């Protein structure tokens, strides 16, 4: 079929019509991207080079944008000699045109002829022929062989010299003659006479436009041939003070961007205060606008350390007194960017006489939050999501200044004109879901804001709601006012989307509100439409109503916790069969099912532990002393039934543990957050496994104490600090408690159920992956052996060996670099008796390194075994920082087994 | 970058599954 | 020699900025890296020394990195799975010692003992 299409599309080249010719000519592209076989590549790019050595000019221009659009395919060419010579043969023509065509195509075979001697003689030649459009071909064609090789470099480097001092061809010729010297990148001397060349230039020609395209290359071929950064700079920097064009310092400020964003620690102490000297010794609004951007960048970056090393005041600094004077500037812009170096500065250096700068900072901060929220433009915007990432990085990096801030922002809460308030609710949202304070310190004006909502908007109401609705549960943390969540439903129930209360729903699983979550998912499953939406809708109701029981607890009362986990459990069991229902071929939750499976496990394991602990005082001593005696008991130093069901719920528990760290290690497609969280709960299941070992069993042998740093908070969750501080205090209890009794476990089984009742005080997050699904990658892994299309099993002689010649290639959903980026694949393939060691010889893994998104490994197995074997193989995907993540398919093909007659034979007269 | 990193709520980052619920529930466009 | 010049300054800078946050050592150390490692790309004499002292910097950016892992953070008695970025970092750092030690051609007992 390949084939067929290749000599029809050769019927077309045949075809009179140069019209069908240029179909056919331009349609190859589409054919290479179908068909990648080389010797078709070859065979198609060989039936070019002939009908370009003899068509018409205009089927020359469609063969030429062919190879410049399927230009990637061009690597696997093999008949390079003969394709090159019929497209190099037809340069001696006459027409300037087709000269200029063909200098083009040489331009884009750089890429597979890089050396071609007569290539460099022709371009240098037609550089200086008088042809216009085949002299600005050429200059193309030298633009991309520069590029690629080294010498031709010099040579052109020293044609160009040669040229521009010898004063032919117009000023527009020049300017594009320059651009070649970029790519003078390749080694230092060469990098040297260009930069003298350029150097020259610009003193050569004072003129605006010689001087814009001069400064540009001599910047990249800089910032390539990172050898003379600080002449660059320094050059530039002479140019921004002295220059009196605006477009010049205009080019300077685009370009000093370009150089702090590629290389920032390069920048020096005397660079920073030349160019704070010109940015308060400018008179013009925008070219210190564009300064101070420049600033901002360098003081995002490490810079600030240099420029603040000792070995001078930083209030004598004068970057200081730039900073504040802009930020109190006038104009909008100029301020946002001085309110970004302060934050910057304030973050990152910490010296003793900054706390006044940290008081003009916040106070001008609250200035551009009013400036910005009483604006209402789009630039206005912008300047207000730069202020609201200060306000991010400031209260982050240092928490000192963090009620000050929300008070502020409050304040703008009520101030506001309901179009930055949704940025601003985002915004201390994150600042609250730091530092928890922040919101049951001002619970009452945010629910102000919220009853104000419904006659104050009218076109994002919506978005601003979810916002105002999210925070509100952040702020309320803790249980919900009936009153308040009353007032809410107040609210949606007046005017709502349904996929509007939907997210208001997801953000209460979110942050852990049950009970108006149970609300809000009992009215959109009274509502929905479809099955599989109806299920899962009605699965998050019986979850949510299940930990709206659970924190229904009881501090201290165990007979009715072990009632309210029983409840919770009824609903749990009727939200995973309601969740199964839900599942699907298509979108399968199989996260989702696995995790709140192992959060039932979890549970009951709960259930019986505490059972067990009840049961602690039902004669199991008594027993113990009937069956043996009690001094030097036999079974155990004060034995118990109770210590033989502690060690079943110990080794339960780590299996749980284990089952954790399965489900992880298979997801490895969620963020930080969620596997994080997935990780606390593993925590939490070690946690309790750890206090049944070292406390019911062996202390002796246990002989652990937590020497070792433990309760920073350095975490990402209020969430998680609370379940970090109560691991705390159950490795501090334990800790105590570790000699104390005999293993009778007077107080062990209170302690335990402190900790089991801390552990199911904090509620639960629901989370990110548990929802909405991202970075969706797979491996389809087909194996290719001897093609087994029903499941009969593939005879193999097992005399000689079998291969297998394994294939995968993965798939992304969409970015593929959202959170982990695919490094590595870690096939590994087994063998199994299935005819009943198991067959666990050939234990092979290999770790094949994908390329391209593509791959085959081949595999040897060896066995003489008359049974049938099952053969199994694993994915393995290993990513860059490297981790076992075991996703992948686990494929399994079965394998037949028979032998030679004439070896049976051999083996009956052994 | 955006303002808040962790952020449930936008448009287009979110995935194929409650696209198709957003869809109908967009459609429906009420709550009792 | 401004080659040689630019190499000096750089592992000067580093050796001076030594005295800072974890977080700017990591960005320091990586951009000084693709910094000599575009170096030896760049020139050939230059380029065993360049890429000596590179894989020097990697070997003590990957031990900041495992000192600066979270595990430290977390109580002892969990050390869940898979976190081990700092055993891995020990693993790499141990073969790159060696490596560092034998592959290269000049090396005297100064070098020598500080791959030690």
């Amino acid at each position: 079929d390949a084939n067929s299409a290749l000599m029809e599309l050769d019927k077309g080249l045949r075809s009179g019509k140069l019209g069908e010719q240029c179909e056919a000519v331009v349609r190859f592209p589409r054919l290479f991207q179908k068909y990648p076989f080389p010797i078709l590549i070859n065979s198609a790019f060989l039936k070019l080079a002939d009908v370009f050595r003899v068509g018409n000019n205009f089927l020359r221009l469609c063969v030429l944008k062919v190879t410049q659009q399927s230009e990637k395919h061009l690597e696997k060419i093999l008949n390079v000699d003969e394709f090159v010579k019929r497209i190099f043969s037809v340069i001696h023509s006459n027409d300037p045109v087709a000269r200029a065509i063909t200098l083009r195509m040489l331009g884009s075979l750089a890429s597979i002829i890089p050396e071609r001697k007569n290539a460099h003689h022709s371009i240098r030649q037609s550089l200086d022929s008088h042809d216009n459009v085949e002299v600005e071909a050429a200059v193309f064609a030298a633009a991309n062989f520069s590029a690629q090789s080294k010498d031709f470099a010099v040579g052109i480097c020293n044609k160009i010299s040669e040229m521009i001092q010898g004063l032919a061809t117009p000023v527009d010729l020049k300017l594009k003659l320059i651009p070649i010297l970029q790519h003078m990148h390749h080694d230092a001397i060469l990098a040297s006479s260009a930069r003298q060349l350029l150097q020259q230039l610009v003193t050569s020609y004072p003129s605006t436009k010689m001087v814009i395209v001069s400064l540009h290359t001599f910047t990249l071929l800089a910032a390539s041939s990172l050898v003379d950064t600080p002449k660059q700079i320094q050059l530039l920097l002479q140019y921004l003070k002295n220059d009196p064009r605006k477009a010049v310092k205009r080019l300077a400020i685009q370009d000093l961007k370009l150089l702090a964003n590629k290389t920032p620690h390069t920048w020096s102490r005397e660079n920073i205060q030349a160019l704070c000297e010109c940015a308060l010794q400018t008179p013009y609004d925008s070219l210190k606008l564009g300064m101070l951007s420049v600033l901002s960048t360098l003081s995002g970056t490490i810079a600030i350390k240099h420029y603040f090393s000792i070995v001078s005041s930083p209030r004598s600094s004068d970057l200081v007194k730039l900073a504040q004077e802009c930020c109190y500037h006038n104009n909008r812009g100029i301020a946002a960017h001085g309110v970004r170096v302060l934050t910057n500065i304030t973050v990152s250096c910490q010296e003793k006489d900054l706390l006044a700068l940290e008081q003009d900072a916040v106070f001008g901060l609250e200035s551009l939050l009013v400036l910005c929220s009483q604006d209402d433009s789009p630039g206005a915007q912008a300047t207000l999501k730069i202020a609201l990432n200060c306000m991010v990085k400031l209260a982050k990096g240092r928490p000192h200044l963090s009620q000050s801030v929300v008070e502020t922002l409050l304040t703008q809460l009520h101030s506001a004109q309901d179009a930055a308030r949704i940025l601003m609710c985002h915004c201390l949202a994150a600042i609250a879901m730091q530092l928890p304070v922040l919101g049951d310190g001002m619970l009452g004006d945010l629910m102000e804001l919220y009853k104000v909502i419904g006659r104050s908007a009218t076109d994002k109401q919506q978005e601003l709601l979810v916002s105002l609705a999210t925070v509100i549960f952040v702020a309320s943390q803790k249980a919900l006012s009936v009153e308040s969540k009353a007032v809410i439903k107040q609210q949606l129930e007046s005017v709502s989307n349904g996929w509007t209360v939907y997210r208001i729903a997801r953000q209460a699983s979110r942050m852990g509100n049950h009970d108006m979550a149970k609300e809000l998912y009992q009215s959109l499953l009274t509502q929905v439409a479809s099955e599989h939406f109806y299920f899962w809708l009605n699965s998050l109701k019986e979850f949510s109503h299940a930990e709206q029981c659970l924190t229904g607890l009881q501090e201290e009362n165990y007979s009715s916790a072990l009632s309210c986990i029983a409840e919770s459990l009824k609903f749990y069991h009727k939200g995973i069969a309601s969740l199964t229902a839900a599942s699907t071929p298509l979108n399968p939750l199989s996260f989702q099912c696995e995790f709140v499976k192992l959060r039932i496990d979890l549970l009951q394991a709960f259930s019986q532990l505490i059972c067990t602990c009840n049961s602690l005082k039902t004669s199991p001593p008594p027993a113990i002393a009937t069956t043996i005696a009690m001094t030097l008991g036999n079974d155990l130093q004060r034995c118990g039934r109770i210590s033989n069901q502690m060690k079943q719920s110990m080794e339960e528990f780590r299996s749980l543990a284990s089952r954790y760290g399965d489900l992880y290690q298979a997801s490895f497609d969620a963020d930080s957050a969620t596997l994080r969280n997935v990780e606390l709960q593993q925590q939490s299941c070690l946690l309790i496994s750890h206090a049944i070992e070292a406390l019911i069993l062996d202390p002796e042998s246990a002989s652990f104490q937590e020497y070792g740093s433990t309760g920073t908070a350095h975490a990402d969750s209020e969430y998680e600090r609370r379940m970090m501080s109560v691991y705390n205090h159950v490795l501090e209890e334990v800790e105590s408690l570790n000699r104390k009794y005999t293993p009778v476990s007077y107080m062990h089984t209170a302690c335990l159920c402190n900790a089991i009742i801390a552990l199911l005080k904090v509620p639960l997050s629901f989370q990110r992956y548990f929802f909405q699904k991202l970075q969706s990658t797979s491996i389809k892994l087909a194996l290719s052996p001897s093609p087994r299309n029903p499941a009969e099993p593939i005879a193999v002689q097992n005399n000689q060996q079998l291969a297998l010649k394994v294939e995968g290639v993965v798939q992304h959903g969409s970015k593929p670099g959202l959170f982990r980026k695919i490094q590595s694949v870690c096939l590994n393939v087994s063998s199994t008796l299935q005819s009943k060691i198991d067959n666990m010889t050939n234990e092979m893994e290999q770790r094949v390194e994908p390329h391209n998104d593509y791959f085959s490994t081949q595999f040897l197995l060896n066995f003489a075994i008359l049974g049938t074997h099952n053969i199994t193989v694993e994915s393995s995907v290993k990513d860059a920082n490297g981790i076992v993540w075991k996703t992948g398919p686990r494929t399994t093909i079965f394998v037949k087994s028979l032998e030679d007659p004439y070896s049976q034979q051999i083996r009956l007269q052994q | 970058a955006h303002v808040w990193e962790d952020n449930w709520d936008d448009d287009n980052v979110e995935d194929d599954f409650s696209n198709q619920l957003r869809a109908e529930l967009e459609k429906h466009g009420y709550k009792m | 020699d401004p080659s040689q010049q630019f190499l000096q300054q750089s592992l000067e800078r580093v050796y001076s900025l030594q005295h800072l946050d974890p977080q700017g050592a990591q960005e320091l150390l990586e951009f000084t890296i693709r910094d000599l490692q575009r170096l030896g790309e760049l020139q050939s004499e230059l380029a065993g020394v360049a890429d000596f002292s590179a894989t020097y910097l990697r070997c003590q950016l990957l031990l900041i990195k495992a000192l600066q892992e979270k595990l430290w953070n977390v109580a002892a008695p969990l050390y869940l799975k898979q976190s081990d970025l700092a055993s891995a970092a020990a693993k790499q750092i141990m073969e790159e010692t060696y490596k560092m030690e034998f592959m290269y051609s000049g090396v005297e007992n100064k070098q020598v003992v500080i791959i030690h």
